[PDB]
């Protein structure tokens, strides 16, 4: 029953915390070239000096969804949140469009956002990566 | 029947049809009961048939009429598990609409929402449609008395009056003849009791052989509340002509 | 036709007649289980189970065939043992959560609806299997005594008397006779005697058997679910043996 | 008339033969064992009707059953073939028609063929009427058979074995003269437990009077082997940790 | 894991054809007839209403939908897919164009967005293609009036006049013999009524056919006065009384 | 009573009617397709020996690596699919180095073998309850030879099923049957290191199609003081010549 | 696992995935049949013949018996297929060992080889013992020409099925035989056995071959556990 | 034949209402060697017969220690035995760490049943194929439990599982009143267990290599005897 998102800070760090981009030469260290972030961005710099509202905005919709699921569990039972989560997971897992980033129509219907617009909708948004094969590897887990 | 696929999932056949949707449609007549919905001047009446062949059953626990919100009632044709699933989802939809937009959910908007969910089920491969037919009745603050029906294919539409069941054709023909005679798309009565009696009379003359107070279920929607009648109320309505 | 070829290899598939054959196969699995009955009296419920005798190595007090979902809710089931255990655990979780949230024992219809929704959700996807159990549960709440039966399809109903398992036909016939012979109602002790009689009569299959009975009545157990002590169980067994021979 | 079932989808023809040989066990007796060079070899016990009637094997010193057997019904004068295993390869199908079936037909001066089709594998569009279930024919793609208007097909694909059987029978340089007509009964079905499907197929074949001498069947009887179709006959009671 | 993917529901047949798209086209061809006629002063879009029973209120369900005040659409095929795609198009008109440029999109760009949405359903692992065909009529400042047809595969083409549905071939021939570069909006409406008269088996009156026009701006439909530069909607749906009056004449 | 087709041997998570997993059996069959590896454990060290199957004479002699060093006190021999053995060897090396990092000691040979077997279990549920990592069982078998202070010199056999055994002598690969029979006949607890080397060479020569020489066979040993070493071609050739002279003496 | 693939519909199981003799499936002619040539040998010199498959090799230890090769049965098919079928002898007993392989070898070769062997052996009526496996039986079976212990729907197929068919309904009816059948699982040429079934096979084979129990059982046990094909993953998978 | 069509996975019922993959998993227990468990009011013991790959190999471990007051013995698959033993160890450790409490044997059985039932109703995995015998001593005394991988747990005074375990079970049934009263004498109970497991031997003799014993009790922490430690009980 949370309104404002809570527990947004990291509690542990490591040099292999990002499994997607790890060096093949030294598997315990991240791959700076394939990160494509400017090459001078250590992970430690991401732990300080953030805008206070950024974490609230990034996790807002997930928090509202979790509160709705908790209310359904309290009032309806386990089956209702189970079914909602199953529907959403099936819809999300069957969609794979490497050339587009827009959400599906059915996802919007399930989220009850058929006729709703937020700034995420208006503003949806290299040398290495950003290709179809990287998305294939990330999606399949290989 | 389906040759290869189309026996499990909802994809097109060579004829351009969705066999799983049609089979879900055929699944709606398993209960072999009928329901009727009519509009009054300021009320909407739904009457459903009760069949309790088993003598060990508790009759008071058998019902296909559900209360969705303060103003909306629903009648389901089909097996009771999918009926209860649909009822719970409709309750959640109405409550969320009220929370999100600041006013009560209208009957037609809820019908459209359920139909959109049904469209999801008809297009996704790993989802099956619910083999039920839903009928929502209310007295909308803008549109007056309202009856809207939704089916497994995702199609929804509003009705002056409607009937659904294995014997829906006879009731539909009788209603059409009556509305031809009266030239009015509703019932000209000032109380919902007269409308209930008229619906009971229509059901009796359409199905035949009549019934007692325990073979019927009646729900009535007014401008303020939707409520289901009890056995004594139905007995009074049967006695009163 | 009982066997639908081409439409019985997946859970969430409609047949051309609008039937779900995996649920019906689960029903057939239920119909082979041990006989269980439930009877609703004027102020409570009685449950009876035809237990099959086993090796002497079993600890006598650690193998009970009637499960207590909560202090006012008791249930029995026929079908697959793991499915029954899973459903009993889910029912206990639901009752505990309801009592924590609303500071009162859960009403029987609310419990029945939650259990039925959980069962029905397992007929929706091809990655799960319908439950192979049918459950007879009941108890007492502020509105009185309630007895329900729940099927693998998620369909549940309230009953005056319910029977499941191999000997379901004879048990149902005896329950119908009992209901007909008592239009006014029934008492808890008469219900226990008749439950013993019905369990004894329904048995028809060289194998010795024992009987378990359970009460939940306002006047007898203060609205709580209890087992049967030696005296009442012995009296009911004597009545049943007189009925048989 | 000789009834030749084919090893097809669901083993429906073979199962139907079982019905025909157990529901009317009085009229049927074991006659002969054919050569099984082109089949997968088979040895097993003697099957008997479930209801307790006498075995179709009247000989007392025979205790084994082979892959390919021929039964005879003198009251109706009908020959039936029961085949336990499929052909070693489709390539030898021709041989099976030429060196086995035709010599038997010539030897006994016999004056139908039972089959099933799977709709998902219809790559030539021979199913023109999916509404109906059965097809009856009498005598790329071929049009040598005359199917009834109520059949689901009007032609046969060249990939089907029935076309090869027809070609071998018609083009045989020394085919028996006593052979007059060919009948072909086929059904559309799906794999699974096809006992009731086979019963309905046999009922349709008998009702249509495809074979004149075939009498109607009222009480259907299974053999005793079908009791082991799901494994041990009393296996469910063994698993006390699962069923209760 | 074997659930991190799902195989494609639309694949190439050996002849080089996508079977699901062809079956969706068949489903479209089994639908009710709809048509569009493009004139010098406007575009007419028309269709035949259908009802499961006479007791249904045909005005509750409308096959003609306003996408923007200057763009409307009609259909042939399956209704729920229509409803889903219309809602999506109405949302996309705002998210992609009006929240960026302050103005509604031209007809062609909205058609392109709808067609992209439809195409993404033919390269998926868990949705079938939309079994529906679209007619979109519109007007914009730098392109004038336009009429487009969108197919289930996501291909769209501009037409001077066209029809889709069960009676599409005969309607196409009748429109071929009755179109010219100097037609007017009223002439187009009359031709559309005549063409629909050849396809409706039952009652051809104002309660069984549905028409809408893209014509001149209607300041009486704005809902407010005071701004001379605010143009009214050009999309207008004809009432049943107007259709009856035109049929009588 | 008809002959149909059974399909219980195609999925790793499907039981046969008698409760068997046939994909594991077929993985063992894949193991038997590889070359032969023999290990003999004595009181003076453990000897490992492999046969190099060179399909073409153009293949580099020092390219087939059937014997690897997991750690200074632990060596391994492999038979089966080399691609899977590569991953298994990488995991074993990582485990040994991590144990040294966190405990400042050598890891027990049995602990390393158990870790490798826990990795091999990954086609199903993991030992600690982890989700499935791969789609099929490995097609390799390992012989792990080591020495530690707790248990002396040990030789373990690790299989794709996730189970390992302790052996006095063990042969895997194509010619494993005759080699294992010879090991059963010719092993005793009082063997020396040189006798073990000669026995390994003799059994390899017996079970090898080609004439045994320094280029199609490889020897290695692990001892407490010198650690794990792989003999060069000159030492193995000298051993082969001594074996030939001993055979020709009779 | 959220779902299972929609397109994983099982193939109908009335078809056995057996090797194809010829690539041309549209042929209208008669496919050629393999020719079998049987060896020089003195059949009367041996009073007993044993017919079985390779999976039963541990039942016949080499050193304990006097197993010596005498010749090879030659089977040739041209459409070109060639095979060799070595024959062994110990004491006065013959041994025909068949190498089944459901991937590489068609059953037609087994049928023809069984026909040739039975035709050659029927001219002298020796003692015939058949040892084989079946996937359709519940427990071990001992059968003769007078009694069949199989209950329906159990049956025997494969090369041993071919041999029994030739001995029962072939052109050489009446030859007495003893058949020992053990339960197994797996495709032909890749079967597996239980340890108890292996022990029962060893005991009954020793009793029928007239050898001392202890030494024969020891040798057979050692051969069974020496990475035999029938004990593939038993030790490592079950504890 | 008809069973062949409906035994693909654990989410399929046959038309007669049978779940064949679970039955096959239950049948997988017979491929393992025999283990016996028994107990009295004071002590609980397990006896196991171990098997080796061949003469040159070691013997398999059949008894695994979970906690100072609880242990188990296996019959069936090796991977599932490893998984379930590790899971029970984790649960005991969690109980001790969070509550300073000894995990009850009944609680462990319930947790095992809950974990086992899941794999028999969802697609993508397989049911477990190992039977377990769990002995322990807690605040309610001595406990013996039999876990069947269908997801079932039974509480008994004595039992046996594995290949040819029927003879040992019959012997335990016949002499229940004798060993049920052996209180304060661990040796007598262990010898009774050895005699019980001797009924299941076929052409085999118990040696110091193939016999493993485990005991737990009021003052006895769970202890495993192997090798010469069992020579006195032969």
């Amino acid at each position: 029953m949370n309104i404002v998102p809570q527990d947004t800070f990291k509690s542990q760090v490591s040099t292999d915390q990002d499994k997607s981009v790890l060096s093949s030469a030294v598997p315990s260290l991240p791959d700076t070239l394939r990160q494509q972030e400017g090459g001078a961005v250590p992970l430690s710099t991401q732990l300080n000096d953030r805008h206070p509202l950024e974490s609230t905005l990034k996790n807002w919709e997930t928090t509202q969804r979790q509160r709705q699921m908790e209310q359904y569990r309290q009032i309806f039972g386990i089956a209702e949140p189970m079914k909602r989560t199953m529907e959403m997971e099936i819809v999300n897992r069957t969609d794979f469009n490497p050339l587009s980033t827009n959400g599906s129509i059915h996802r919007d219907i399930l989220l009850n956002k058929e006729c709703s617009i937020d700034w995420e909708d208006v503003y949806p948004g290299t040398m290495v990566g950003d290709d179809v094969h990287s998305k294939i590897e990330k999606q399949l887990g290989i | 029947s389906a040759a290869g696929y189309d026996r499990h999932i909802t994809i097109f056949s060579p004829e351009g049809r969705l066999y799983q949707v049609e089979y879900a449609f055929k699944a709606t007549n398993q209960t072999n009961i009928n329901s009727l919905a009519v509009r009054g001047k300021d009320c909407t009446v739904v009457i459903s048939q009760k069949k309790v062949p088993d003598k060990l059953l508790d009759p008071t626990t058998v019902s296909y009429i559900f209360c969705i919100s303060r103003t909306i009632g629903m009648v389901v044709n089909g097996p009771i598990p999918d009926a209860r699933n649909a009822a719970l989802r409709a309750k959640a939809e109405a409550a969320e609409f009220r929370y999100k937009y600041g006013y009560d959910m209208p009957c037609d908007v809820l019908a459209k929402r359920m139909a959109n969910l049904s469209q999801i089920y008809t297009q996704r491969a790993y989802m099956r449609p619910l083999g039920v037919i839903l009928t929502f009745v209310s007295v909308d603050e803008e549109l007056g008395p309202s009856i809207y029906k939704t089916d497994p294919a995702g199609y929804y539409v509003g009705y002056k009056a409607t009937a659904t069941g294995p014997k829906q054709q006879e009731i539909t023909t009788n209603l059409e003849n009556h509305f031809k005679k009266s030239k009015i798309d509703h019932i000209n009565e000032e109380s919902w009791e007269k409308v209930v009696e008229f619906a009971i009379t229509h059901m009796i003359d359409a199905l035949g052989t009549e019934f007692s107070k325990n073979d019927l279920e009646v729900g009535v929607a007014t401008k303020d509340k939707f409520f289901t009648l009890s056995a004594e109320n139905i007995e009074e309505r049967l006695v009163a002509i | 036709t009982s066997i639908g070829t081409g439409y019985d290899l997946s859970n969430s598939v409609f047949s051309p007649d609008g039937r779900n054959f995996q649920v019906e196969y689960a029903v057939k699995a239920v119909e082979n289980g041990t006989t269980s009955i439930g009877i609703k009296c004027n102020d409570g419920v009685v449950f009876a189970v035809e237990k099959l005798i086993t090796s002497k190595l079993l600890v006598p007090q650690k193998n009970v065939k009637i499960q207590v979902v909560d202090r006012h809710i008791g249930c029995v089931y026929s079908g697959l043992i793991p499915d029954g255990r899973h459903l009993v655990n889910r029912g206990r979780e639901e009752a505990a959560s309801f009592k924590k949230l609303y500071k009162t024992p859960i009403p029987i219809p609310a419990f029945a609806d939650r259990l039925g929704q959980y069962v029905q959700a397992h007929t929706l996807y091809n990655s799960v299997r319908p439950f192979g159990v049918s459950t007879i549960f009941g108890g007492v709440d502020k509105n009185g005594a309630h007895l329900y039966m729940l099927e693998p399809s998620g369909s549940y109903w309230g009953y005056k008397g319910a029977a499941t398992g191999k000997g379901r036909q004879s048990a149902k016939a005896e329950l119908e006779k009992l209901v007909d012979h008592h239009p006014e109602g029934l008492s808890a002790r008469e219900a226990v005697k008749q439950a013993a009689k019905i369990i004894y009569l329904a048995h028809e299959d060289e194998k010795d058997f024992e009987l378990e009975i359970s009460w939940c009545s306002l006047s007898e157990t203060n609205g709580l679910h209890k087992f049967v002590k030696g005296d009442l169980l012995q009296e009911a067994i004597d009545f049943a043996q007189k009925e048989i021979n | 008339c000789l009834v030749l079932p084919l090893v097809s989808v669901g083993n429906i023809p073979q199962l139907s033969i079982d019905w025909l040989l157990n529901s009317q066990a009085n009229e049927w007796e074991y006659l002969e064992a054919l050569d099984s060079k082109y089949l997968v070899e088979f040895v097993g016990p003697l099957d008997r009707p479930e209801d307790g009637s006498d075995s179709l094997y009247k000989d007392a010193d025979m205790k084994y059953s082979s892959a390919l057997e021929v039964f005879y019904n003198k009251k109706r004068g009908l020959f039936a073939i029961q085949q336990r295993t499929p052909l070693v390869s489709v390539n030898y199908l021709n041989n099976f028609i030429v060196e086995i079936i035709l010599p038997f037909l010539s030897k006994y001066n016999i004056s139908c063929i039972w089959d099933s089709l799977y709709a998902m594998e219809d790559e030539n569009g021979v199913i023109v009427r999916p509404q109906e279930v059965y097809s009856l024919g009498e005598f790329m793609v071929n049009n040598w058979l005359h199917f009834t208007p109520t059949s689901f097909q009007d032609k046969i694909s060249v990939d089907q074995p029935i076309f090869k059987i027809l070609f071998q029978i018609l083009n045989a340089s020394q085919r028996p003269k006593a052979l007059r007509s060919i009948k072909y009964c086929s059904c559309l079905a799906n794999e699974g437990d096809n006992s009731l499907d086979s019963q309905q197929f046999l009922q349709w074949i008998i009702s249509q009077k495809v074979i004149k001498n075939a009498p109607p069947i009222v009480k259907f009887v299974r053999p005793i082997s079908w009791q082991g179709a799901y494994g041990m006959a009393d296996a469910r009671d063994k698993f006390v940790d699962l069923y209760n | 894991m074997t659930d991190r993917y799902s195989f494609s529901l639309t694949t190439f047949s050996p002849s080089g054809k996508l079977g699901q798209i062809d079956y969706a086209l068949t489903a479209v061809k089994q639908g009710v007839t709809s048509l569009g006629i493009k004139a010098t002063n406007g575009v007419v879009i028309a269709t035949e209403k259908k009802s499961s029973s006479p007791l249904a209120m045909s005005e509750t369900l409308s096959k003609v939908s306003l996408l923007t005040p200057d763009i409307g659409a009609v259909y042939s095929g399956m209704g729920p897919d229509y409803r889903v795609l219309v809602d999506k198009s109405r949302k996309v008109a705002h998210t992609s164009y009006k929240r960026i440029y302050g103005e509604y999109p031209p007809t062609k760009l909205l058609v392109s967005e709808v067609a992209k949405i439809m195409q993404e359903a033919t390269q998926s692992g868990g949705v079938r293609p939309f079994g529906v065909s679209l007619l979109i009529a519109g007007h914009d400042e730098f392109n004038g009036f336009s009429l487009y047809q969108v197919d289930p595969s996501g291909s769209y083409f501009p037409w001077k006049a066209t029809a889709i549905g069960k009676g599409s071939v005969a309607a196409k021939t009748f429109l071929e013999k009755r179109w010219n570069d100097e037609l007017e909006l009223e002439d187009a409406i009359h031709i559309a009524l005549l063409t629909l008269k050849e396809s409706v088996e039952g009652e051809f009156n104002g309660d069984t056919i549905e028409l809408a026009i893209i014509g001149d701006e209607n300041p009486d439909l704005l809902g407010y006065t005071g701004i001379p530069t605010d143009k009214g909607p050009r999309f207008r749906k004809l009432t049943s009384q107007e259709i009856n009056d035109r049929l009588e004449a | 009573m008809f002959l149909t087709r059974s399909e219980y041997d195609r999925g790793v998570s499907t039981f046969s009617p008698e409760g068997r997993l046939f994909q594991v059996e077929y993985s063992l069959e894949a193991i038997k397709l590889g070359s032969t590896a023999i290990g003999i454990a004595t009181k003076e060290g453990v000897v490992l020996g492999v046969e190099k199957r060179a399909t073409s004479p153009l293949l580099e002699s020092d390219s087939i690596e059937k014997i690897v060093e997991i750690d200074r006190h632990i060596g391994c021999a492999m038979s089966g699919l080399t691609a899977d053995a590569r991953s298994m060897i990488e995991h074993a090396r990582t485990a040994a180095v991590t144990h040294n990092l966190y405990y400042d000691e050598d890891i027990n040979v049995e602990s390393l073998t158990q870790s490798v077997c826990d990795l091999a279990l990954r086609f199903g549920e993991g030992a600690s309850g982890e989700e499935r990592l791969m789609s099929r069982p490995f097609g390799v078998a390992l012989l792990i030879a080591g020495h530690d202070a707790d248990d002396g010199y040990q030789l373990f056999h690790a299989e794709p099923s996730g189970t390992f055994y302790r052996y006095n002598a063990k042969a895997i690969g194509s010619g494993s049957e005759g080699a294992q029979a010879e090991l059963l006949n010719e092993w005793h607890s009082s063997l020396t290191l040189k006798e073990a080397e000669l026995l390994v060479l003799k059994i390899l020569k017996q079970v090898m199609e080609e004439k045994l020489d320094e280029n199609n066979a490889q020897l290695s040993c692990i001892t407490k003081q010198d650690g794990f070493k792989i003999y060069d071609n000159e030492k193995t050739a000298e051993l082969i010549k001594e074996l030939k002279e001993k055979e020709a003496a009779e | 696992m959220l779902f299972k693939q929609w397109n994983d519909l099982p193939e109908p199981k009335h078809l056995l995935d057996l090797p194809e003799i010829s690539k041309n499936l549209q042929s209208l002619e008669v496919c050629p049949v393999p020719k079998v040539e049987f060896p020089d040998l003195d059949v009367p010199q041996y009073s007993t013949a044993v017919i079985t498959t390779k999976i039963m090799n541990p039942l016949f230890p080499k050193n304990l018996l006097q197993l010596t090769s005498i010749g090879e049965i030659k089977t040739t098919l041209t459409v070109v297929y060639g095979f060799s079928f070595p024959i062994y002898s110990f004491g006065k007993t013959l041994l025909f060992s068949m190498e089944e392989n459901f991937i590489s070898i068609s059953p037609i070769f087994g049928n023809m080889i069984s026909r040739s062997i039975i035709s050659q052996l029927a001219q002298f009526s020796p003692d015939i013992i058949v040892i084989g496996t079946s996937d359709k039986i519940a427990s071990m079976k001992v059968m003769t020409e007078n009694e069949c212990t199989l209950q329906p729907p159990e049956f025997i197929t494969g090369f041993i099925g071919s041999v029994l068919t030739q001995l029962i309904v072939g052109p050489s009816k009446g030859l007495k035989f003893k058949c020992l059948v053990a339960p197994s699982e797996g495709p032909n040429g890749f079967e597996k056995l239980s340890l108890s079934d292996m022990g029962s096979l060893v005991d009954l084979c020793g009793q029928w071959l007239g050898f001392e129990p202890s030494r024969y059982s020891e040798e057979c046990y050692r051969l069974w556990r020496c990475d035999s094909a029938a004990i593939g993953a038993q030790s490592g998978l079950y504890i | 034949m008809f069973r062949n069509n409906y035994d693909g996975d654990t989410v399929t019922f046959s038309p007669t209402g049978r779940l064949f993959q679970v039955e096959y998993a239950l049948e997988a227990i017979k491929q393992g060697s025999v283990t016996v468990g028994l107990r009295s009011n004071t002590h609980a013991v397990l006896v196991a017969l171990k098997r080796n790959a061949d003469e040159l190999s070691s013997y398999q471990k059949k008894i695994i220690k979970c906690d100072e007051h609880m242990g188990l013995s296996l019959a069936g698959l090796a991977p599932d035995a490893r998984v379930l033993s590790n899971y029970l160890r984790q649960q005991c450790n969690y109980s001790s760490l969070v509550f300073n409490r000894k995990l009850a044997v009944e609680r462990a059985g319930h947790l095992l049943c809950d974990k086992a039932q899941k794999n028999t109703q969802s697609y993508g995995g397989r049911p477990y194929g190992v039977g377990l015998l769990i002995i322990g001593y807690d605040k309610s005394g001595a406990h013996l439990l039999e876990f069947q991988p269908s997801g079932n747990v039974t509480e008994l005074y004595g039992t046996a599982i594995g290949a040819r375990s029927q003879g040992a079970k019959t012997y335990l049934e016949r002499t229940l009143d004798t060993f049920i009263k052996i209180d304060g004498n661990p040796d007598e109970l262990i010898k009774a267990g050895v005699e019980a497991i001797s009924q299941s031997l076929r052409d085999e003799s118990l040696t110091v290599d193939n016999l493993s014993i485990a005991i737990v009790g009021k003052d006895t922490p769970f202890t495993i005897y192997d090798g010469e430690a069992v020579a006195k009980y032969i």
